[PDB]
Order: structure tokens, then C-alpha cells, then sequence
């Protein structure tokens, strides 16, 4: 028996890129041509990439032709794919086999292939922000709490520009759900909580939203 | 020994990269006939049966 | 370029059938076909690495054919092992391409499905999540369509299905979608239903519930 | 400018696996060795893979010595980084780097620099699941429902195997939170959902969380 | 090869001459190169062989020293200067780095302003609950923020973020975000933030009660 064993498969969403890779047990890819396979959710097998012995050519399907591109390294035994820009289609089990035969070939099947990988490519390619007031309870702190946004960055202003004296908008956090977070306040007098209107414009250029949220006493 | 087969030598110094990998691959295949074929030796197994 | 066209894209046996399948290239080929196996979420295996010509170790029962155009696989007396897809390759130098996969399965007459609307449990409901479940119990074949409605409105985007591959006493399909919304949203309608079409069915099926009743 | 872009970056688990790269634009990699480097919690930079000149030598620093593989492709102009079994440690920036000089030698910095991707090693290595009944409305149908797991089985069984005929348990599915749910569900007569309790016996085998949830009508 | 680099911060005025010292725990004779690195940037290299300053590098920065002891000087510290900076040992086929300074502009002791936010109503109807601890115009940026529970220490649940030195008052800031669920948060009353800080002679705590 003979072994391969890919890795780095996950969620990934749609124009984002990831990169996956196999090794081997048993033998040693130095011998032979090395290939990447899908298996997509409608059931049939495609062929994805291949790269021939002494690293020489590299071929594609036409699906992933010019995306994608294969790599390998003869030494540690290891093979590569990088997914840049990724399609929903691109969704499948992703599996690597190896070109080969007792006695090999200019020509010859696939004779032995790893368990293969699970690739998910999520159709939200950027999602738009939800904002909600940070309600001023001397001096006081009012603000806004931009959230749930993908991906970076998101511009905040306040009173269309007017205002600021006085804000912070903090770096962004990425939360354990793989989106963002940021809060964007600004202090003002206590006095011009009734009288002053304050409004936060929440700008998210790649999902093309714009918010104007007033925030105003509970 | 390219100008004892009468091919003149820059043959070779023009292709040194090619004829050392010929080489190198045809001595991959004696040994791909020598493992998977056991026939190859039938003068040697002869003689001994 | 070739493509490959398969037949039939389901095949439908029993124990000790022997069964034909054919690969139709597209243009033709040198006799570079090759017949793979597939069980469900597994890799393939090859049977056939040349037309008509069975890779080592794989069961005697296996067989094919091939004519530069037209190509067979056939299958000499089913076992419950072979319940699985079979795909068809064409092999280049550099290249490949394969069969939309015949899917061999166990046989029986046609059975409409019994179908099922669970609401979401109370204690789900709390946490802020609502999953909606339709159950189609059991059926025959596997192709069934399922659509959900909420307050009478064609719903999109918000379900995904799966089914379980043949059951070992009858060898029924079952399948069940999952509806999923927000405590929110669900509590902003009343009637949640899913709309069943199969082979056996004369007409759509609707099961539904009221949101509290 | 020299044009580096790496890609493949995100969240992981501990004990996971992930593989970064890194292209680049304005030169061609050959002619140099080529390093990774990160950017642990405290601010400060570690290196942590260098691949030489036609991929000679391999070094790594003690902390990623066996887990990680450094590779490069140099006709298509890529480098590459797998890090298998990552653990919290390795939550950094990673960034591709040229070893390099206005004219090379055989010992010189690093030059030109990506602009890098973060890396987050989330310390969910075996997130245990949360197990819900699923109640019964001649024949009734019952259930237990799991959500929210890494990695799989969650396994079940109905009453520590006293109940078989009927039985089923689904295939998981991968939720938009990255993380599985899946159910199991029995069919019994109708008259016994008096008499009998029905409960599921379940484990979460990777954390070994062992669960029971008696399933009883409303 | 192992290094240490000293002081840890270093406070000064626009215009100084500082040092900042590295050390090597064993001789790597002139093989030590210099690097400034600004918040959320790739460090940029400054000096190599010890002495050599890059192409381009102003002549501000200059360093020396070889064998076990080297130094970093700017001479005239422009606001562009207050950054992180690290040495590093560079060899054929290797490298490491010492531990880093961080360079910034001094100004007397400020304790924080401490405010506690609860949860909004809203974000709380959607089964989410962040209160939000705000540590206001603090110097140096040394602070500790522990959050406390029904007087039970919270640990793995918040985030911190803080800003970098303002540009008028040369003070920082620091939001800590505790977030737990809606079944979480209704199982406890007092929600507190214990802060510490070089300016306060003991931690200010400031609490509310859930509801
Ligand atoms: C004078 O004559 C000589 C020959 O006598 C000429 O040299 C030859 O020039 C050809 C044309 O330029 C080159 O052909 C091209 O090569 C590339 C790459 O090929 C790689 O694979 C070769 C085969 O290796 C296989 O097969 C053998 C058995 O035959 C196995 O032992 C081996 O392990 C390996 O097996 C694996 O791969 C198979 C598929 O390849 C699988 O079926 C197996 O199961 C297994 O997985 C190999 O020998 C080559 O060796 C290298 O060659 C490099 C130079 O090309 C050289 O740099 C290096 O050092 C090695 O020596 C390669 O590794 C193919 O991809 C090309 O395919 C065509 O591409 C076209 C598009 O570009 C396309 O339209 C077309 O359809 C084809 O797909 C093509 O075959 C030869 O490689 C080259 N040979 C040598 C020894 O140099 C010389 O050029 C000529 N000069 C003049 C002026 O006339």
C-alpha cells in the first residue's frame, strides 16, 4: 500500500482565495507526474490540474486555467494548489492522485489517490454592516457600533464632516465568526445633548452600503 | 568519443545538457527492465539451470 | 475536444443481475477509455485501466469494451459491494475527461413519500434560532422535490437537504430539508409549510403548521 | 516599487492545518532566497522559514521545526508555507520576504517585503456540541438534534442500543458559522409513547463529551 | 544566537538624541543590522554591518558597536521617529531578533478616565450582550483592565484594542469589550471593570448593575 493526504480544505466565500496541498507515504513524487481531482456537489469527477515529473509543465482545466495555479517540491515530497479569486463551482471534495504504474510511462492512469479534501466557497463574496447607536447615558460619550461587515475597511464620519473634535474610530476586530467590528465615538459637551443632532455616516465601500444612523438620549 | 563516431564534438559542448540527461534517463530504464522483467537474465539463468 | 456521453446516467439492478453500461466519445479516441467505481463521499477506485482490460486485484465479476467510438462496461451478477456510481474516463497524455457517472442501484416499483413538518423546539427557540424540518420518510427513486412557503410566500435561499442512500431493508430514499431563520424573522409569520412533488405523487404534497398552535 | 502579494490567510484551530503563499510582480524569485516571517502578540517579529536558491536549503526556527514546509515555484514566480498541527503561539501577521540588496551576495537582509495577510489560531481544538430533543407530534417519529461541533463524529445511539429497528442518523452538515450540525431520529408505534422513554446516548469522540438527552412528548 | 535589546519603551521629547542598546549573548563581530517598524506596517531596514546606514536612510540614524554590545542613536528625533525599532543578527542563511524598543513621546502621568457601558437594548434583543469598558486619555500605555462578575474574575471572553498616542495630548486610549450571550449575561447582576494603571495609587473600579 502507498498513501496521500491532503490538506488546508475549509469555508472559504466567493472571490476570496485559499491554498491546498498533499503529501505522500510510502513513496516518493520525484518518480511521477502529480494531479489535482474534484468531485463537485452534482456528483462527477473533474480533473483540476497536473504537473509533470522534473517540475517541466504544468496544465490546467479550463474551469481553473489561469486562477489557479499547481506547484511541488521533488525534495520533501509535497504538491500545492493555490486558489486565488475562488468561484462558487469551485466548491467540491478535492482530492490528489498520482500519475503511475508498476513500470511507468509517457502515458498512464491515476493508480493511487488521497482521501481528499472539503472545499466550501460560501456565495457571500461581501457582506454589508449592521450599525447600532452608542447611546449617551460635564462632558459626555456618545457613538455608533458598526458590525457583522466584510471585509475591511469601513469609514465613518460624523454630522457629514462637521464634526471632529473629539472622535475616535478604533481599529476594527475580527470576531470568532471570521467578521468585523468597530466602534467609532466622540465626546461633547453634556449641555448640547438636547439642542445638537449627531449623526454617524457609516460608509462600506466593497459591499456599496452607506448608513446614517442619528444617535440621540434612551 | 563523439569525434570517433565521426559527429563533430561541439555536437556535444552545443547539447551537453540533453545528452547528460539522455543518459541519465536511459539508465532509469535498465533498471525499470531489470526489476519488473526477470526473462532479461535468461543467458545467466540458463547456464546455471 | 472529446466529451464524454455515458448511458445511462442511472442504472437500476438487484443482487445477482448482470448488468451493461456504455461510454460514447464525443470524436474519436485510440481506445484510451478507463471504468472507475464510486462509493458515496469516497475516492474512486480503477477497475478498468485500458477498454475491456481489468486492473489487478479488482473482483473477476467486472468487464468492458471498446471500438474507438463506442465503449461498454458490464458487471457479471451484482453484489450488495457494487451498489455504487461508475464512471467513465478518457485519459490523454496531459488531460482527462469523464462520464456524467452511471449511478447503479437497487430496484423496486415506485413509492410516493411520507412526508413530515416539524416546528422548531421551544428550548431552540429561546436561544434565538428557528429550524423548520420536513421529513420525506420514505420513497422511490431518490429524485423528489421539495419547496418551502412561509404565509403563503415561495421561499429562497434559506433551506439545504440531504438524503440518506438506500436503506438496507427496503431500499427506499429519504430525504429532509432544514428552514432556517432567526427568532426573529419566524416570529414575524404564522403558517410554515413544505411542498413535496416525487414520481409516485398525483399531485404536490403540503404539509403545514401555525406558528404557536 | 517590487511588487510582493501574499494570500491564504484567516482564521484555524489549534491542532488544524493551513498552507499560506505568496506571488509576486516587478522580478523574477530565482535569483533569490526567500523567507517567511511573522509578527507574534507582543509586537515583536520572528522569522520563520527561509527556502535558499534553487531550493538548496530548507531553515526554520525551533518553535515551527517539523510542524511546518516551506516550498517555491519559481517558472510561475510563487513561494508557499504549510503549517501543519498549528497551535495559539502561532496567531500572527505572516509575510513573504526577498533576501536582497540593490546587488546580491551570499549573506545579505531582506529587501523587498508583502504587504502580509494575518494568520489566527483560534484555541477551539474540540468545540463540543449542544444536544436538543426533537418531540413527538399508528406510527410516530421522534428525534435528538446536534449544532455547533469541530471536529467530527458526534455519535448517537437510541436508549445505549436497546432501540435499532427505525433508527437513523444524517450526515452532518457544515453550517455559515464553519462548525457541524446533524440529526438522529427514530420511528415507533404510536401507543408506546406512553409506556416507553425514548433517550439518545451521544458523544462529541474528539472532546469525548458525553451526552444523554431523555426525548418525551411536549 | 540569542539577543536582548534595552530600554523596553523609550520616552522622549521631539528633538532628542537617544540610544537604544542591543546585546548579544555571545560575539557576532559586526553582523547586526537595525529596523523601524510603525503600527500595522512591515519594518523598514535602517542600518546593516552595524554602522552601515541603508540608501535613502536620513543621516539622523547611525549606529556602532561590535563583538557583544551595539547602539542605535537618532540624533534629533523627528515626530516620524516614534516607532517601534528592533536589531537583528543576519547570517548566510539565517537570522533572529532581539526583543524590540518602542520609542514615544513623553509627557507626565495621566491616570484614565474610566467609563462602563452596558448593553444596548437592542443588540440584547438579538441574543448578544458587549458592554463596553473605556479607558480614557491614560499615560504611559501600560494599563490592566480585568473584568468582574458578580465579583468573579472573567478571563478568555473580552478583547482589547488601544490607540496610538494622540497627536495634541500625546495620551492613549483603551476599549475593552466583554461579549457573552443573552443566556449568559441575564445569569448575573453586577457587571465591573477593575482598572490599573501607573497613574492610580490603587484600581478604580467602575460597576452597574444588569438592569
Ligand atoms: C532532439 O530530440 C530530443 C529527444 O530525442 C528532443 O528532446 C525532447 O524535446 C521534446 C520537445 O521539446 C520534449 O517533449 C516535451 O516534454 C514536455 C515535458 O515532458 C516531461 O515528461 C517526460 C516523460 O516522462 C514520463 O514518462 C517516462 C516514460 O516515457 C517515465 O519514465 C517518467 O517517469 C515520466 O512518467 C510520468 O509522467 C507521464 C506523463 O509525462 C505519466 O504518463 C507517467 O505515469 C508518470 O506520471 C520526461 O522525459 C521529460 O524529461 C525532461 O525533459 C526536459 C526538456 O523537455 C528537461 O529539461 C528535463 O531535464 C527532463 O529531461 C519531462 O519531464 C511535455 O509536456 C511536452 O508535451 C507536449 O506539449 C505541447 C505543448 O507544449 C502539446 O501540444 C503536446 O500535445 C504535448 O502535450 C513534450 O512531450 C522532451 O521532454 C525532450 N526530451 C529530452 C530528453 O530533452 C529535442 O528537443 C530535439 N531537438 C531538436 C532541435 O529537434
Amino acid at each position: 500500500e502507498v498513501q496521500l493526504v491532503e490538506s488546508g480544505g475549509g469555508l472559504v466565500k466567493a472571490g476570496g482565495s485559499l491554498i491546498l496541498s498533499c503529501g505522500v507515504s510510502n513513496f516518493r513524487i520525484s518518480a511521477h507526474t502529480m494531479n489535482w481531482v474534484r468531485r463537485v456537489p452534482g456528483g462527477g469527477l473533474e480533473w483540476v490540474a497536473s504537473i509533470s515529473t522534473s517540475s517541466t509543465y504544468r496544465d490546467y482545466a479550463d474551469a481553473v486555467k489561469g486562477r489557479f495555479t499547481v506547484s511541488r517540491d521533488d525534495l520533501e515530497d509535497f504538491v500545492y494548489l493555490q486558489m486565488h479569486k475562488m468561484r462558487v463551482e469551485d466548491t467540491a471534495i478535492y482530492y490528489c492522485a498520482r500519475k503511475g504504474s508498476d513500470r511507468l510511462s509517457d502515458n498512464d492512469p491515476f493508480d493511487a489517490w488521497g482521501p481528499g479534501t472539503v472545499v466550501t466557497v460560501s456565495p457571500a463574496s461581501t457582506k454589508g454592516p449592521s450599525v447600532f447607536p452608542l447611546a449617551p447615558s460635564g462632558t459626555a460619550a456618545l457613538g455608533c457600533l458598526v458590525k457583522d461587515y466584510f471585509p475591511e475597511p469601513v469609514t465613518v464620519s460624523w454630522n457629514s464632516g462637521a464634526l471632529t473634535s473629539g472622535v475616535h474610530t478604533f481599529p476594527a476586530v475580527l470576531q470568532s465568526s471570521g467578521l468585523y467590528s468597530l466602534s467609532s465615538v466622540v465626546t461633547v459637551p453634556s449641555s448640547s445633548l438636547g439642542t445638537q443632532t449627531y449623526i454617524c455616516n457609516v460608509n462600506h465601500k466593497p459591499s456599496n452600503t452607506k448608513v446614517d444612523k442619528k444617535v440621540e438620549p434612551k | 568519443r563523439f569525434n570517433g563516431i565521426g559527429v563533430t564534438q561541439n555536437v556535444l559542448y552545443e547539447n551537453q545538457k540533453l545528452i547528460a540527461n539522455q543518459f541519465n534517463s536511459a539508465i532509469g530504464k535498465i533498471q525499470d527492465s531489470l526489476s519488473s522483467t526477470a526473462s532479461a537474465l535468461g543467458k545467466l539463468q540458463d547456464v546455471v539451470n | 475536444d472529446v466529451v464524454m456521453t455515458q448511458s445511462p446516467s442511472t442504472l437500476s439492478a438487484s443482487v445477482g443481475d448482470t448488468i451493461t453500461i456504455t461510454c460514447r466519445a464525443s470524436q474519436s479516441i485510440e481506445t484510451w477509455l478507463a471504468w472507475y467505481q464510486q462509493k458515496p463521499g469516497k475516492a474512486p477506485k480503477l477497475l478498468i485501466y485500458k477498454a475491456s482490460t481489468l486492473k489487478t486485484g479488482v473482483p473477476s465479476r467486472f468487464s468492458g469494451s471498446g471500438s474507438g467510438t463506442e465503449f461498454t462496461l458490464t458487471i457479471s451478477g451484482l453484489q450488495f459491494d457494487d451498489f455504487a456510481t461508475y464512471h467513465c474516463q478518457h485519459y490523454a497524455g496531459y488531460s482527462a475527461t469523464f462520464g456524467q457517472g452511471t449511478r447503479v442501484e437497487i430496484k423496486r416499483t415506485v413509492a410516493a413519500p411520507s412526508v413530515f413538518i416539524f416546528p422548531p423546539s421551544d428550548e431552540q427557540l429561546k436561544s434565538g434560532t428557528a429550524s423548520v424540518v420536513c421529513l420525506l420518510n420514505n420513497f422511490y427513486p431518490r429524485e423528489a422535490k421539495v419547496q418551502w412557503k412561509v404565509d403563503n410566500a415561495l421561499q429562497s435561499g434559506n433551506s439545504q437537504e440531504s438524503v440518506t442512500e438506500q436503506d438496507s431493508k427496503d431500499s427506499t430514499y429519504s430525504l429532509s430539508s432544514t428552514l432556517t431563520l432567526s427568532k426573529a424573522d419566524y416570529e414575524k409569520h404564522k403558517v410554515y409549510a413544505c411542498e413535496v412533488t416525487h414520481q409516485g405523487l398525483s399531485s404536490p404534497v403540503t404539509k403545514s403548521f401555525n406558528r404557536g398552535e
